[PDB]
């Protein structure tokens, strides 16, 4: 876990919206 | 995104 | 002159869906439809219904018997244990004749009525009304419900038309054939915040007496087939186009941005589109739909498209505008043609799919200019004689199946490979940009008007299959019409490639002979192949001459094997004077290397391409450098690149850099120039002493003069910047040493660029640069050898590769903290990762890969992480990773993904049919039989895939391990 | 072919020689070097007649 650790992938309910909206705007 | 070729070079008409 | 296959004629039919319901997935509707015998004793009618169960069925308003068998559904019996692929392939085809439209025998047979006997044998109009009711109709469409708990509405959960082709059928009952023509009328209650998508206008809208629903009714004015006819329910957001009131757009909730931005070329491509064809498009309204987990990225229908949410895209975003402009291009095309004109017959679908490919690339050639197009086309005609090379040949205008050399049948489309039925269509816009070459544009936009007006005239008329007819097209019609048009039929170029299904070969040697000063080619033919075929029509070769460029046509008849053709005078190497190119203007051109003997600069065999064929014409190398370096033709530059890539001399080298140096050059030569330098520097390694390839051209261009670490901050104004700057650090990674590893200089320049990278000065977004760079680092890292079998552990991690697992753990990091838009370094981290794990430096984890491929995570990222598990289970052998694919196409939320995965389990078979693997177990083949026999069926692509899978893992003959 | 070395004053010479023969386009094959030339194997006899000329 101390080296080189992955935050977990997580499930989307919607996973379009997050996606395609760009993070800066 | 665009044309991006020089046919006015390539071609004068 | 087209006579209806059925007796009876549909002359209009009505379809209403009422109630349906997201949350049990259930579509109920009652379809009326109204048919005129053409003949006496009509008796019993057939209609085509998959998987579809009515209530009741009543003629006239009197209850008829019917009786409903799908043979698709168990195409082969429980009890025959044949494992061999053509038995299977057979007992389909006559499956899929007796489901067929066009076939008069239909799955589901109506008896009529003793009482209609009496008014049957007179002709007049009949009515049948049946109403259905689908649990979980498969295949008719697709229903995405989000897991957050809310109203449908609220939630954006959106239904959408899914499948290929005659998927109609499934939704609701129809006569699913594209010669049947009929006027259509669409009433569907949906929620009042949903917006009910239809082919054709919205006559009008009545709120239901609750006033929670509403009814949308939707009339098509032009007569079109019913596999056109599509459903979409969702709440999408309305949008008008400024430039044309009929446009209409619809999206996903708070994608309205990346939609306009996605629509606004549209009007250009309609302009195009309307420029070429003098007749304006046909439908009174247009409506674009953009729907998440889309089973087609591209989809056409009559007045109506479907696409992917993925296609949407900001202004900022790069590299993803010109694949969504080129998709609606594509799709307006087969509005224009395809869906405006429906197939006569099964066998006349290339004819209306060429047109609309044709008409899509003389768009592409204005809109990205004639180099693009040609880059283009040079690409269409290898993959064409590439996959006949693999398997068979691309056969169109199907007359039986015939060419039975491909496993599966032509009878159908279902039954054509889909990549087969893909490269169809490709062979199909080639042929009509040949039939370009032969006759002049102008004549060939001509027929093409001539055949929208046929269509007009019948959308206006209401004529039983008599003015309907004149709609329809065929391959013959299409003849007669050029031959009309330019007094030349075109009968021989489609009977030399189209009929005889084959592609040609050709090997050129040249003897020059001084004292005739005359050049002598050698023209030799693989026709031995089954899939290669001989040529005997005259091949064009244009031979650059110090006097100025000549076209020199000779036929390449079987009885000469020898074309002379006379060389011009060499005084402008005896005094310097400007050389004439191809193109209007010319360039002085160093003669040193050119031989005193031949005046003839070098030799370029079809450049114009205007008939397809295959070139591997022998030629001195300074002869091939001299062709990249002043050529004005792309796809000319393109092979004598590739002829570099067999001649590892030092002035090869130089004339793929001079290339990169030479401003006013095709990005795309210059990019595949970069790949070139590398693979040659690999050849001769240990022959230069100069600074790494293409190191000095990164700092030369995309770096600060002062300081070569340091990288001047990204502009992607120009466009063409952002494809060279990608290229340069990933042809570096490709560039070797003596050892064969990518030198750790070069892999710490790659590291500060990274470093260095700004985004305050890139008005565009560096997200897919940022990709490639990963892609580099994955490139960069070489495998390490283990010792004593050693396990690969933290300790024993090469520092080197340690360093791009931090980069590249770091990226994952950021992107879980920041995601890309199409999420491209997700996908990229996994490529890199899947590479750090087949190398010996971090032990391989399926289980990494299979969590990305779970359906809550982006559909991107899942493809990736599927392609990963697919690499790891033919390097594994592993029998339970192959298993857990398996299981994943059986039980998959998204058909397109279902597909994906059979097709790269295709592309990257775990054993091939003469390797004898471990998992050569009776209980797997019964599996794989069982998957094509049933669960692919409703798709019409999944048993395609499955079927190309059994073939590349046991084939045609039994497996060879069936115990 | 045949490998001569002449003069570079001669090989102009043999150039000139070259334009004026009509037998061929050109009477010298190669031209590596003015030293090193490529000459056919015709008129290398008129050359010696030629030489009281030159």
């Amino acid at each position: 876990v101390s080296t080189f650790p992955l935050i977990a992938a997580r499930p989307f309910t919607i996973p379009y919206l997050t996606a395609l909206l760009p993070s800066e705007l | 995104p665009w044309n991006l070729s020089n046919d006015e070079y390539y071609y004068p008409k | 002159g087209f006579e209806s296959p059925r007796p009876y004629k549909l002359t209009h039919q009505v379809v209403c869906i009422n109630n349906i319901n997201f949350q049990r997935k259930s579509v109920v509707g009652f379809v009326e439809l109204t048919i005129f015998p053409t003949v006496a004793n009509l008796n019993r009618i057939k209609l085509n219904s998959k998987q579809c169960r009515i209530y009741r069925v009543r003629i006239n308003d009197l209850e008829a018997a019917f009786i409903y068998n799908d043979p698709t559904l168990e195409v082969c019996h429980s009890e025959s244990k044949q494992r061999n692929l053509n038995y299977f392939s057979n007992a389909y085809a006559a499956a899929v004749s007796a489901v067929d439209p066009d076939a008069g025998n239909g799955e589901l047979c109506i008896k009529v009525p003793s009482e209609l006997w009496k008014h049957v044998d007179e002709l007049k109009v009949l009515k049948i009304h049946i109403n259905f009711s689908l649990d979980q109709p498969k295949g008719g469409l697709h229903f995405v419900v989000p897991s957050v708990e809310g109203s449908m509405a609220e939630r954006g959960a959106h239904v959408f038309s899914c499948g290929y082709q005659n998927s109609t059928r499934f939704w609701f009952p129809c006569v699913d054939s594209y010669s049947e023509l009929c006027t259509w009328k669409l009433e569907f209650t949906v929620d009042a915040a949903m917006v009910a998508v239809s082919n054709g206008d919205l006559v009008e809208t009545v709120y239901t007496h609750d006033m929670r629903k509403k009814t949308f009714h939707y009339m098509l004015t032009i007569p079109t087939a019913a596999s056109n006819i599509s459903l979409a329910i969702g709440p999408f957001e309305i949008l008008v186009d400024p430039y044309m009131h009929e446009v209409t757009h619809f999206c996903l909730p708070q994608l309205l941005p990346l939609l306009k931005h996605t629509t606004s070329y549209l009007h250009e491509v309609f302009e195009f589109y309307e420029e070429i064809l003098t007749c304006r498009y046909p439908y009174s309204c247009f409506k674009t739909v953009f729907i998440d987990e889309a089973y087609v990225e591209v989809a056409a229908y009559a007045s109506m498209s479907i696409f992917s949410t993925n296609l949407l895209h900001s202004a900022m975003i790069i590299d993803e505008t010109p694949l969504t402009r080129r998709c609606l291009a594509q799709s307006l095309a087969q509005q224009f043609f395809g869906c405006f004109i429906s197939r006569m017959s099964w066998s006349d679908e290339w004819v209306l799919k060429g047109i609309s490919g044709y008409i899509y690339g003389l768009w592409m050639k204005k809109t990205f200019g004639v180099n693009e197009y040609r880059h283009w086309i040079k690409e269409e005609l290898d993959k064409i004689v590439a996959y006949e090379l693999k398997t068979g040949g691309v056969l169109l205008h199907p007359i039986f199946n015939p060419a039975s050399h491909l496993h599966f049948s032509i009878k159908h489309p279902h039954t054509l490979s889909w990549e087969y039925y893909s490269m169809f269509q490709c062979k199909a816009h080639l042929v009509m940009r040949l039939i370009e070459n032969r006759i002049s544009m102008e004549f060939m936009l001509q027929v093409f008007n001539k055949l929208l007006s046929l269509a007009s005239t019948a959308s206006s008329q209401k004529f039983q299959s008599h003015m309907w007819s004149q709609m329809l097209v065929s391959t013959s019609g299409f003849l007669k019409s050029i031959s009309n048009v330019s007094g030349k039929d075109i009968q021989p170029l489609i009977k030399q490639w189209v009929d005889q299904s084959g592609v040609v070969k050709f090997y050129g040697s040249f003897a020059f002979n001084r004292k005739r000063n005359v050049l002598e080619l050698e023209i030799k033919q693989d026709y031995t192949s089954p899939g290669t075929q001989k040529y005997v029509g005259p091949l064009k070769v244009t031979v650059q001459e110090l006097d100025g460029s000549f076209n020199h046509t000779l036929q390449i008849e079987e009885n000469s094997l020898k074309h002379d053709i006379p060389c011009h005078s060499k005084s402008r190497r005896n005094k310097k004077k400007k050389i004439p190119l191809m193109n209007g203007e010319e360039v002085d051109m160093d003669l040193s290397a050119m031989d005193a003997d031949s005046p003839l600069l070098w030799i370029r065999i079809d450049p114009d391409m205007s008939v397809l064929r295959k070139v591997e014409f022998e030629q001195a190398d300074f002869m091939w450098q001299y062709q990249l370096r002043y050529e004005r033709d792309v796809v000319a530059q393109q092979e004598s690149i590739l002829a570099l890539e067999k001649f590892p001399t030092p002035a090869s080298r130089l004339a793929l850099t001079d290339i990169l140096e030479q401003e006013q050059c095709f990005y795309r030569v210059r990019m595949s120039a970069c790949f070139c330098l590398a693979k040659i520097a690999n050849s001769m390694v240990s022959t230069w002493t100069g600074p790494p390839a293409m190191k000095s051209l990164f700092t030369r261009m995309f770096c600060c003069k002062s300081c070569p670490n340091i990288v001047k901050t990204n502009n992607f104004m120009s466009f063409q910047s952002y494809f060279l700057q990608k290229t340069m650090p990933v042809a570096m990674a490709l560039l070797r040493d003596v050892h064969n590893l990518c030198p750790k200089e070069v892999l710490t320049f790659i590291l500060d660029l990274i470093k260095y990278n700004d985004n305050r000065k890139n008005k565009f977004s560096d997200n897919y640069y940022r990709a490639e760079m990963i892609d580099a680092l994955a490139n960069s890292v070489t495998p390490a050898v283990s010792v004593n079998n050693e396990v690969r552990t933290l300790d024993n991690l090469n520092p080197d590769v340690r360093l791009i697992l931090e980069e590249i753990t770091r990226f994952l990091n950021m992107e879980k903290l920041l995601p890309s838009y199409r999420h491209t370094i997700t996908v990229s981290c996994l490529r890199a990762i899947r590479v750090l794990q087949k190398n010996g430096h971090v032990p391989s984890d399926p289980a990494l890969f299979k969590s990305y491929a779970e359906y809550g995570h982006f559909v991107d990222i899942r493809i990736a992480a599927l392609e990963a598990v697919v690499d790891y289970t033919k390097v594994d052998r592993s029998y339970e990773e192959l298993q857990w694919l398996l299981n994943m196409i059986q039980n998959d939320p998204v058909p397109y993904v279902r597909h994906k995965i059979l097709n790269m389990l295709t592309k990257n078979p775990p054993f091939t049919k003469n390797m004898e693997s471990p998992l050569c177990n009776e209980a797997l083949v019964d599996q794989l039989w069982k998957l094509m026999n049933s669960g692919t069926s409703h798709d019409w692509r999944l048993r395609c895939g499955a079927v190309d899978l059994y073939f590349t893992l046991f084939g045609l003959s039994r497996p060879s391990c069936l115990p | 072919g045949v490998l001569i070395e002449c003069d570079p004053a001669m090989k102009q010479f043999l150039l000139y020689l070259d334009e004026s023969n009509a037998l061929g386009k050109k009477f010298i094959i190669q031209d590596i070097d003015d030293t090193h030339v490529f000459v056919i194997a015709e008129l290398v006899n008129v050359l010696q007649e030629r030489v009281g000329e030159l």
